[PDB]
DNA sequence: GACAGAT
């Protein structure tokens, strides 16, 4: 008799937290026929009545765009023919988890629908694919009475929680269709250019059969960048700039090395010239002293990109065997949600709870237990994105507990949470400032006086040097010697995995799941090859590939027109452009580009010739 | 004007030759010392100079300039930072004048900053050198208490990258 | 017989 209410989520985890927040604790959990969702129960009020709530989520996406049968031959249809003349209808990702299927029977027999998907666009088109899922198999309307209901929240608290109850709004089909326009783009184009480079090189060079060739509007800009590194490194010309560095004795076996205050001098003559003002000079002249006490500032929370780029830049991890250790970390329960760009902690985080479960790991089991005495330092104020909070530790754990691979990954977690928590690093620095002859000349030194987070992170310590000799002005130094020094301008190294992925974010290639994945795919195509200290060497495949772009059409490499074409697309979003037009209008301009590359496609042949 | 404008000329620091000042005056019924050196600034000192800078200033065996004297830079070169970044900061800014009478080159190094004179100080500006310049391996030595940029609009020629 | 990007 009492009426039933699907409550869909996105997640396991966030479907398991609204559950027990809504249910003050009465949940009735039993697992779905997929193994990976759950459905809990429970019983409350929704419109004045009785109801009974039935709280599910998805694993995702639940579905993805496909060619209906003959685009996906490769052979019957040349690729032209994918930009306005081949349908294209939705399948279910992921068939190992029946989506579909898990959707429908939970919807048997349900009444209402709240729909608890995270607050984006993506959110808000796998709302739209799990009421195209749900609505046939539903209970229909009596009246006029509304049936789907949409919940926002910023944050997963008790209090946003009961709010995003309290007030329900209707879901966002303007959103849900850029989600779509810009999936069919992706497709469309992807897909084309892939399946036309593939097989006309297939066909002309013997080497590279038997190979894939792909072209996407993310893939392509990432092995850009290194191309782009590799054009400046061999493009370098080395220059013979000159120092002048000399020795003072302060003591009787006391030497300093001296800076000059000049760094470089690129003419030879004037470095001789300034060198023979100095050679005959043996009483050097103190003029200036400094002290001034500085301040190393303390790490922000725990980021998805500086995971990765520390698990590549230290640890020594690719950027997919981290996320899947993160992942694997996370479903057993040792750490948050790994994939959030919030760098801020919540108003309500337990951070001192959390602090206590890590108090008798003998690594730091003395830093906690006087951090805990002496009170906590109020974390640093940062980004709030509304996504999940940052990656923090959530449980103990030991060396023996983890494996060898999952264990760096959570001593780094929860040597970056502390550090967060901790002081900051107060040093001092003493700068001594000489006179020899008509120029000038600066000894400098660090002393730690309140080593702070560095305890728990020693790689980001000060290093250690001898104190600078206590002097005043007008103290005369005998002078030891003065030298050149022939240096040369270093050229530059390729680019690392984690400089490449402070790239994307700045340009928006790549989402928090898709930048692993990007570095991985240009990686098992031999576009670019990893080298020692995770350097990313473009391969003669990835040097003609983007160098051939230029040539014909530069709009395909630019780390630009991803941004571009995304503001285009939000114009659906707002209502200020309609989804037919917008999205036809993109595909004529890159169907007219990709008749340039194909009748141009000679450009390309003239450099792939020399290395195949 | 013969021995007064002559006299004029040199107190002011401007080296000419007689053709140069018999040629840069105008109106030639009535002209006075600040017409000639307001249409001087304007000529390149090449076809107009003087021979004053001793011979084999660039040889190391000459230590001081008397006098004052006027001179046109050719080109600045930033000896403290890349051919290709010329702009970096992370070296304090030197320069590397290249300094011309008309006849002989000399190359002076900015030995302490010169706020007028910058690196887009264009060609064939005149900049005068007051009171004792040293001049060490054959490098002159300029500051702020010896040097006067004048100004000077000839011919640029600069153009860009 | 392969494709795009995204959760
Ligand atoms: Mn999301």
């Amino acid at each position: 008799v009492m009426k039933t209410v699907l409550m869909v989520a996105e997640k396991p985890s966030l479907a398991q937290s609204i559950a027990k927040i809504l249910s003050r604790g009465s949940l009735s959990s039993h697992k779905g026929l997929n193994g990976a969702c759950s459905v809990h129960e429970y019983t409350g009020t929704f419109a004045g009545q009785p109801v009974r709530f039935k709280m599910t989520s998805v694993c995702g996406h639940v579905m993805t765009l496909d060619f209906l049968g003959k685009y996906n031959k490769w052979d019957k249809v040349d690729p032209a023919e994918l930009f306005s003349q081949a349908p294209t209808e939705k399948k279910e990702a992921n068939p190992k988890l029946n989506m579909v299927k898990f959707l429908q029977v939970e919807g048997r027999g349900c009444d209402y629908i709240v729909l608890w998907l995270d607050c984006d666009k993506e959110g808000e088109n796998i709302c739209f694919e799990v009421l195209d899922a749900v609505l046939p198999v539903m209970n229909k309307a009596h009246g006029g009475e509304k049936t789907v209901f949409r919940a926002r929240f910023s944050s997963i608290t008790d209090t946003d929680i009961c709010n995003a109850m309290a007030c329900l709004g209707e879901p966002d089909h303007n959103e849900a269709l850029s989600v779509d326009a810009r999936q069919e783009l992706d497709l469309r184009i992807g897909c084309a250019f892939t399946r036309f480079q593939t097989k006309y090189f297939q066909g002309k060079y013997g080497d590279l059969d038997s190979s894939l060739i792909s072209f996407g509007p993310c893939q392509t800009p990432t092995l850009g960048f290194c191309v782009e590194r590799h054009d400046k490194i061999q493009s370098f010309k080395p220059e013979t700039y000159w120092v002048l560095q000399a020795k003072v004795n302060t003591d009787k076996d006391r030497s300093l090395l001296l800076d000059w205050d000049r760094v470089r001098v690129f003419d030879r003559e004037i470095a001789q010239m300034f060198l023979n003002m100095t050679k005959l000079e043996k009483e050097a002249q103190v003029e200036a002293t400094s002290r001034k006490e500085k301040a190393k500032q303390r790490p922000l929370a725990l980021n998805t990109v500086e995971m990765l780029r520390v698990a590549s830049s230290s640890l020594g991890m690719g950027p997919q065997h981290a996320m899947q250790t993160a992942e694997r970390l996370y479903t057993q329960g040792y750490i948050s949600y790994p994939r959030t760009e919030t760098t801020h902690y919540p108003e309500n985080f337990d951070l001192k709870g959390s602090l206590r479960q890590q108090a008798n790991h003998p690594y730091w089991a003395d830093t906690v237990k006087r951090l805990l005495a002496e009170g906590i330092n109020r974390p640093r104020k940062g980004h709030d994105a509304g996504d999940h909070p940052p990656i923090t530790p959530m449980k103990s754990a030991t060396e023996a507990e983890l494996g060898g691979d999952a264990w760096r990954l959570y001593e780094y977690i929860t040597r970056h949470f502390i550090a967060t928590v901790s002081h900051d690093c107060k040093y001092l620095q003493s700068t001594i400032s000489f006179r020899i002859g008509p120029e000038l000349f600066t000894c400098s030194g660090k002393t730690v006086l309140s080593p702070g987070f560095t305890e728990v992170m020693p790689w980001q310590s000060v290093p250690l040097e001898e104190s600078l000799p206590t002097c005043q002005r007008g103290d005369a130094f005998p002078v030891g010697e003065v030298k050149m020094l022939e240096k040369q301008t270093n050229p530059p190294d390729y680019l690392t995995e984690a400089e490449l992925i402070t790239l994307m974010e700045k340009h928006g290639i790549g989402t928090d799941a898709s930048i692993p994945v990007h570095i991985n795919n240009i990686c098992q195509r031999n576009y670019v090859t990893v080298e020692s200290g995770r350097r990313l060497k473009p391969t003669n495949l990835g040097i003609v590939l983007v160098h051939g772009y230029y040539k014909i059409d530069a709009e395909l490499v630019l780390p630009t027109i991803r941004s571009a074409v995304e503001k285009q697309l939000n114009l659906i979003a707002q209502g200020k452009a309609d989804y037919r037009q917008v999205l036809g209008h993109t595909l004529d301009v890159f169907k007219r580009k990709f008749h340039y590359f194909v009748d141009s496609i000679a450009g390309m042949d003239e450099l792939m010739e020399v290395s195949f | 004007m013969a021995q007064v404008a002559g006299a004029a000329l040199s107190q002011a620091g401007w080296y000419l030759s007689d053709e140069g000042i018999e040629a840069c005056t105008s109106s030639p019924d009535k002209v006075n010392v600040n017409d000639i050196i307001l249409i001087a600034l304007n000529t390149d000192l090449r076809t107009i100079g003087k021979k004053f800078l001793p011979s084999d200033i660039n040889s190391g065996k000459v230590e001081k300039l008397e006098g004052p004297c006027v001179l046109q830079i050719q080109k600045i070169r930033n000896v403290a930072a890349p051919k290709d970044n010329e702009e970096s900061q992370a070296a304090p800014r030197m320069l590397r004048l290249q300094m011309t009478d008309g006849h002989i080159s000399c190359t002076a190094v900015e030995f302490s900053y010169m706020s007028k004179i910058s690196l887009n100080t264009p060609p064939g500006t005149k900049v005068k050198l007051s009171g004792i310049v040293d001049i060490k391996n054959g490098f002159l030595l300029l500051n702020d208490s010896n040097t006067t940029v004048l100004g000077g609009e000839v011919e640029h020629l600069i153009e860009k990258w």
